């Protein structure tokens, strides 16, 4: 998969368990 | 998931000309009876059967020879001869119409680490540490052996770890994903089963090493200690979040070691959850220690299998006065060969206790 696409999803998910 | 791009007599007797697993190709007539399926999947069918001559039970793994992919399973198994790897006795070919299937005649082993762990789970008990030690140690020995030939299993998981509960002997099986890794030659990233996939594989690395098997092993260990998989999740992202939630966000350097293409993204910084809080309070410190040295982001920082065997967690297995809970003695554990110890010969001082020399 595209690193950009993979990273965006991961960043999005990590923000949710962080906040 | 996938890798890179007969006569009948009278019980009912099946006779085939099969080629022995070891040595030069010298096929011999083999007869068996009492065939039944003990496993079925999209890969093919696995049968139990009894050899007519010896009466010994065997497993017959029947796999379709798909020419669209690279099939190294037979080629790899034939070269393997180790007490912690399931024995290939014979192989033969047989006829989906207009198709040819590969048959692997293996020693029959009744249980797997997965089924055994499931028992404790539904009983709400944990596998006694002595077994965690025994199983993990034998797994690492098998890994040390295959890695010494440059062979990476690529599918380490409890379902691929056969057990003889009476003798407590573990045998690694399923070399359908295995491959000899060569530096400079790229590999398939979508390898290894969910829950057991190293972070570098999830980040899509194609230049990984045999240390991915060590990560998988660390997952098995953690799972046995915990009573469930430590990093579950359907997708890679799901799995990486679980990983991060334990290990903390990987640093840029750790990311670079896994896959350099991800070094510049700004990942939210999640704090690591202490390994001592991950497991139950009665978990042995040396098991926690071992686990943390297996489940490392930086693949080169992971213990080698031989180093793992030498870890203090397995010190009990080197005590001359140990025994299985059923009364019997432990399996062979110290009969290391020059091949097995090749990655680090001085480790023999630890791996072979004085009472094992005689
Ligand atoms: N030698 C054996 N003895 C008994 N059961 C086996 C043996 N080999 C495999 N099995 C069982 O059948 C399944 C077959 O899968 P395996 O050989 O691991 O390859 P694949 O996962 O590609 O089908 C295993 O999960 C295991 O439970
Ligand atoms: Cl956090
Ligand atoms: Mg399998
Ligand atoms: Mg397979």
């Amino acid at each position: 998969v595209e690193p950009q696409k993979f990273a965006e999803e991961l960043i999005h998910r990590l923000e949710a368990v962080q906040r | 998931r996938t890798t890179s791009f007969m006569k009948v007599s009278r019980s009912k007797v099946t006779t085939v000309v099969a080629t022995p697993g070891q040595g030069p190709d010298r096929p011999q007539e083999v007869s068996y009876t009492d065939t039944k399926v003990i496993g079925n999947g999209s890969f093919g069918v696995v049968y139990q059967a009894k050899l007519c001559d010896s009466g010994e039970l065997v497993a017959i793994k029947k796999v379709l020879q798909d020419k669209r992919f690279k099939n190294r399973e037979l080629q790899i198994m034939r070269k393997l001869d180790h007490c912690n790897i399931v024995r290939l006795r014979y192989f033969f070919y047989s006829s989906k119409k207009d198709e040819v299937y590969l048959n692997l005649v293996l020693d029959y082993v009744p249980e797997t680490v997965y089924r055994v762990a499931r028992h404790y789970s539904r009983a709400k008990q944990t596998l006694p540490v002595i077994y965690v030690k025994l199983y993990m140690y034998q797994l690492f020995r098998s890994l040390a052996y295959i890695h010494s030939f440059g062979i990476c299993h690529r599918d380490i998981k409890p379902q691929n770890l056969l057990l003889d509960p009476d003798t407590a002997v573990l045998k690694l099986c399923d070399f359908g994903s295995a491959k000899q890794l060569v530096r400079g030659e790229p590999n398939v990233s979508y390898i290894c089963s969910r829950y057991y996939r190293a972070p570098e594989l999830i980040f899509g690395a194609t230049d990984y090493t045999s240390s991915i098997d060590v990560w998988s092993a660390g997952c098995v260990l953690a799972e046995l200690l915990l009573g469930q998989p430590i990093f579950p999740g359907d997708s890679g992202v799901d799995q990486l979040v679980e990983i991060i939630k334990v290990l903390g966000t990987p640093t840029r350097e750790q990311i670079r070691e896994m896959n350099p293409n991800y070094t510049e993204f700004k990942f939210p910084q999640i704090k690591a959850h202490p390994w001592t809080k991950v497991f139950r309070p009665r978990t042995p410190p040396e098991a926690i220690a071992l686990c943390s040295r297996l489940l490392e982001y930086t693949p080169t920082a992971r213990l080698t299998p031989l180093e793992a065997c030498a870890h203090s967690f397995f010190d009990e297995l080197r005590d001359p006065n140990v025994k299985l809970p059923n009364g019997r003695d432990t399996p062979a554990l110290f009969n290391f060969t020059t091949q097995e110890l090749s990655s680090n010969p001085p480790l023999a001082t630890i791996l072979i206790p004085p009472h094992a020399r005689h």
